[PDB]
């Protein structure tokens, strides 16, 4: 095959691999930022739910 | 001029028409932390698939 085959095809290899390369670098730093600050969808750890608590009046007043 | 309260009658829960204002913050609670950034958008295919090592898909 001529050179337009391998040329445009190798372009496709490089562009796909470059976007994959930069997405990886973003993911490493995004994962770091999420684990450090915690303001993210993932890396969130379980906390006790409020609905378990009871608001009904108790025996003692001061509660 | 009194009446002996019947059994169970005095234990009835009752309503009191007090004019005291409601305690807005009885527990003296502070401001609460804002929720995490919520999730939105639609799920699109992962760009370049797995993107793990040499796996092209």
């Amino acid at each position: 095959d001529g050179p337009e085959k391998n040329y445009e095809k190798t372009m496709a290899i490089l562009q796909i691999e470059a976007e994959k390369a930069e997405l990886r670098l973003k993911e490493l730093e995004v994962r770091r930022l999420m684990r450090a600050r915690g303001d993210g969808p993932w890396y969130q750890y379980p906390t006790i739910d409020k609905a378990l608590i009871d608001h009904s009046p108790k025996t003692t007043p001061d509660n | 001029g009194w009446v002996r309260p019947d059994l169970g009658e005095l234990s009835k829960v009752t309503k009191v028409k007090t004019d005291r204002p409601l305690p807005e913050n009885p527990y003296h609670s502070r401001a609460r932390p804002e929720p995490n950034p919520e999730a939105e958008g639609d799920l699109k295919p992962a760009k370049h698939g797995s993107r793990l090592f040499f796996w092209t898909m």
